[PDB]
RNA sequence: UGAACAGCCUCUGGCCAAUGGAACAAUGUAGGCAAGGGAAGUCGGCAAAACGGAUCCGUAACUUCGGGAAAAGGAUUGGCU
RNA sequence: CUUGUGGCAGCCAAGCGUUCAUAGCGACGUUGCUUUUUGAUCCUUCGAUGUCGGCUCUUCCUAUCAUUGCGAAGCAGAAUUCACCAAGUGUUGGAUUGUUCACCCACCAAUAGGGAACGUGAGCUGGGUUUAGACCGUCGUGAGACAGGUUAGUUUUACCCUACUGAUGACAGUGUCGCGAUAGUAAUUCAACCUAGUACGAGAGGAACCGUUGAUUCACACAAUUGGUCAUCGCGCUUGGUUGAAAAGCCAGUGGCGCGAAGCUACCGUGUGCCGGAUUAUGACUGAACGCCUCUAAGUCAGAAUCCAAGCUAGCAUGCGAC
């Protein structure tokens, strides 16, 4: 598809060329934002994991859990 | 100086001084390039309807300034441009008033073409069998009064035109149904030869390949987008008046000087502005092409993948091309679903601007914000839908 | 009559988004003591009735010291932007701003007037002024 | 709710009459917001705007020792259990 | 009106300038022009022409600061200085003062000078001048005065007519496509690269032409992008209050907040902005007048940011053609 690219640092998009803007940090640090919505975030100081639009989240999750402990009187 | 020597610039050309609004909704160029050149394959303009516009990479070539070659992000317009209907043969004899017409010839099987034309053209929206044009005249009678006008051309050297007309009617996307009549000059060769070739090219559509090149810097030439009614501020760029509050913001201070009793044409105030004719000039044609059966539509891998022109969800408050589409230079005039000219460039010199052509990469053609790249990524999307999308 | 050229900067490149009129007050990216500089003017610049002179990434400015040391302090040396919070445009189209605005004082030679620099440098900064390139940490 | 006879919402009591309809253009008037910069605007920071409540910490040269002082400047503030 | 006073431009040429009156200047004088100083005047207006400055915007003027193209030089290079055609196009930001003016800082190709009811108040501001309050100093017995200072002090009305700007529009009817009369008219400036560490120069230094690329300022568009905007009250969040709660919502003159398409919009985003001719300045040809000789008398060539087309915008609604 997309041979050249660049890669969102928020949002895990891909980044077109003649597309996105890109914060150069103080401490020589470059971040990669896709548009105007994937900047406000880090402006804000959103870590990706909570649940910006769910960024770096899609964390697994398990199944159900037994009726056991956690404070019922058993040992 | 009279009063305070620090004097500006002046605001608002007075080479585009009526800003008002154009006579027609289809901007017409006033003078062509003269005939000089190969055979009335070169009409000199092409007409078309501004799709919206979109975007590509080009990989530049140049070596003045610090940075050249490599990627560069450019604005393209994309404008749905349709073979068009060619329906006649006029003979315009140069005089000393300028140029007169003798007579104009109409195709011999006219029956939709007049017929989609007609609610401006002529008026009333197909209604009750109706809205009259002459029918094709008794057989070698028509045919005699075309070659009399053959005699006539050929002993003043006639400056060669024709009538030809946008059939709108083969695009869907846009809602009007109606042709635009127009004239579009022919330029060539010998009288005999041009005028003998143009009674046959009418009864044939010209395509978009067949008037332009690739490469060539074409003159674009519209109508504006009309805005409406508007300040001072926005129509001849003058600035806001400085207060903390001011019974006039956006407003000039002064029309004039006491003694000449009468405000000048050259002072700056409000009135229409957009929906005024304009020449946008020098413009790169980087591609031509057509849905389907003229492109292909990209070449794979690195070149780019195959990207359809328009972008997914559609132009908006355009419609969707699925037809022709033509990629010239920069912005262009008009809104979107306006007539859109384009006439080749009078100084034809070119000289150094492109040249060399620049090959194709990204189409930017944008189908973002999250996702996309036509098929596969919409795919990815759809995955998370199914069954409530 | 005719002044005779060279210095002033040179043809940019592009066309770029001013960010910093004169009077603003702009950080000191070097370590000669001065820790504020101060923009007044725009070395090259031609402007025009009421606008004010703007400056922006490697431009050539002319500056004043605000606050630093005495020695510093008060006089009149060139600058050279090296970082501005507007962003700047490059060919490709990606665009590019930087946390602070930052300038750096600079001799009349084009040289740096200080030790080094400390955070990124523009690309642009570097082609105009070769000899702000070689006292570089890092060029982006 | 909250110090509140503050504001806001509501009870009780009282109106529904503020000519009505349509478009909702520029231009006004009235109300908001603006990237980056930050008074360079201007005779002048005019008002917009920001600060703001409180608890804790911290508090100046000076002074008629009473004050300045809520100086400045910071941090804190929920739901629920 | 006038032009003493002011400003600008000449004539003469004693001198200066190593030399050398006249490259550039120019005494003692002397002739003009202008109203860009201010008076003189009372012509006009006191049953009423709104003062000054600034803010803003225009047009014009040239005695042209720059740029275009040129002629001088005590122009070697180069700075620089002089003169010409020329208002085509630019001619700046701040600090302070009500001050325009002024005076600095700082840029620059350049930061020219003047006018338009001392341009510009039913466009503004109201800071100065110039009311009523008031303080101080001086003068005055006093009341008061002050070309002395200082502060606070109401800016009314356009809907009429024209101008101008844009909107429609009756001439067989109805309607098209054109033509292009006439009017308006646009691009500007700079640096880098190359030339070139070259020409030139003893060295120090140090070009331009041409070839190249972008910027600066202006103009004209457009929303791909990017940024801004939110009344999509679209979605989420949150507080107070209100539906007993749940759920889904209501009210806070748009409740507040984070986002937000579509639309609009930003040298706060992008892209684009034309070349032929006729000529000027000026250098020339041939060549008399003036046997020779001369850019000129006759004839004639090259030639400008000029001008006129080209081109671009109104489209003659009272021009017209074809259909």
């Amino acid at each position: 598809m997309v041979l050249k690219t660049e890669l969102c640092r928020f949002s895990g998009q891909k980044i077109y060329p003649g597309k996105g803007i890109r914060f150069i940090r103080a401490d020589s640090q470059v971040f990669l934002f896709a548009n105007s919505k994937c900047k406000r975030y880090f402006h804000n100081r959103l870590k990706p994991a909570k649940l910006t639009w769910t960024a770096m989240y899609r964390k697994q999750h398990k199944k159900d859990i037994h009726a056991e402990a956690v404070k019922k009187r058993r040992r | 100086m009279s009063h305070r020597k620090f004097e500006h610039p002046r605001h608002g050309s007075l080479g585009f001084l009526p800003r008002k609004r154009c006579s027609r909704h289809r901007g017409k160029v006033k003078s062509f390039p003269k005939d000089d050149q190969q055979k009335p394959c070169h009409l000199t303009a092409f007409l078309g309807y501004k799709a919206g516009m979109t975007h590509i990479v080009r990989e530049v070539e140049k070596p003045g300034s610090k940075l050249h070659k490599k990627e560069t992000c450019e604005a393209v317009t994309i404008i749905e441009t349709p073979p068009l209907v060619i329906v006649g043969l006029v003979a315009y004899v140069k005089t000393p008033r300028g140029l007169r017409t003798l007579n104009s010839v109409w195709a011999q099987h006219l029956s939709e073409d007049v017929r989609r034309r007609f609610y401006k053209n002529w008026c009333k929206s197909k209604k009750k069998a109706f809205t009259k044009y002459a029918l094709k005249y008794d057989s070698d009678a028509g045919k005699k009064e075309i070659q009399l006008q053959l005699e006539k051309m050929k002993k003043y050297a006639t400056i060669v035109r024709v009538i030809a007309h946008t059939q709108i009617r083969k695009m869907k996307g846009l809602k009007q149904k109606k042709a635009h009549l127009m004239e579009i000059q022919v330029n060539g060769g010998t009288i005999a030869d041009k005028v003998d070739y143009g009674y046959k090219f009418f009864e044939k559509e010209v395509p978009v390949e067949a008037v332009f090149q690739k490469d060539e810097m074409v003159d674009i030439i519209g109508v504006t987008k009309g805005k409406g009614y508007e300040g001072v501020v926005t129509r001849w760029g003058v600035t806001r008046l400085p207060r903390k509050t001011h019974r006039g913001l956006r407003k000039v201070a002064c029309i004039g000087a006491w003694h000449p009793a009468r405000v000048s044409y050259t002072v700056a105030r409000a009135g229409q502005n957009g929906y005024h004719h304009r020449t946008e000039m020098n413009k790169k044609i980087y591609k031509m092409g057509k849905s389907g059966q003229e492109s292909h539509e990209a070449c794979t891998e690195f070149d780019r993948t195959e990207k359809d022109i328009t972008p997914m969800g559609g132009f908006p408050h355009y419609g969707v091309v699925k037809g022709d589409y033509l990629m010239i230079k920069g912005c262009c005039v008009g809104p979107k679903k306006r007539v859109v000219t384009l006439r080749q460039s009078l100084l034809k010199q070119t000289s150094r601007l492109a040249l060399e052509e620049i090959k194709l990469k990204f189409i930017d053609t944008s189908s973002k914000f999250g996702h996309g790249r036509f098929q596969t990524t919409d795919e990815k999307q759809k995955f998370y839908g199914r069954l409530k999308a | 009559m005719s002044k005779r050229g060279r210095g002033g900067s040179a043809g940019n490149k592009f066309r770029m988004s001013l960010g910093l009129p004169v009077a603003a007050t702009v950080n000191c990216a070097d370590n000669t003591g001065a820790k504020n500089l101060y923009i007044i003017s725009v070395k090259g610049i031609k402007g025009r009735l009421n606008r004010l002179p703007s400056a922006c990434v490697g431009d050539m400015v002319m500056a004043t010291v605000k606050k630093g040391k005495p020695d510093l302090r008060k006089k009149v040396m060139p600058a050279v932007i090296v970082r501005q919070r507007k962003p700047w445009r490059r060919k490709d189209g990606v665009f590019m701003y930087f946390e602070d605005n930052a300038g750096v004082i600079v001799n009349p030679k084009g040289e740096m007037k200080g030790s080094a620099i400390t955070g990124p440098i523009g690309k642009e900064c570097a082609d105009l002024w070769p000899r702000i390139a070689s006292a570089a940490n890092a060029i982006v």
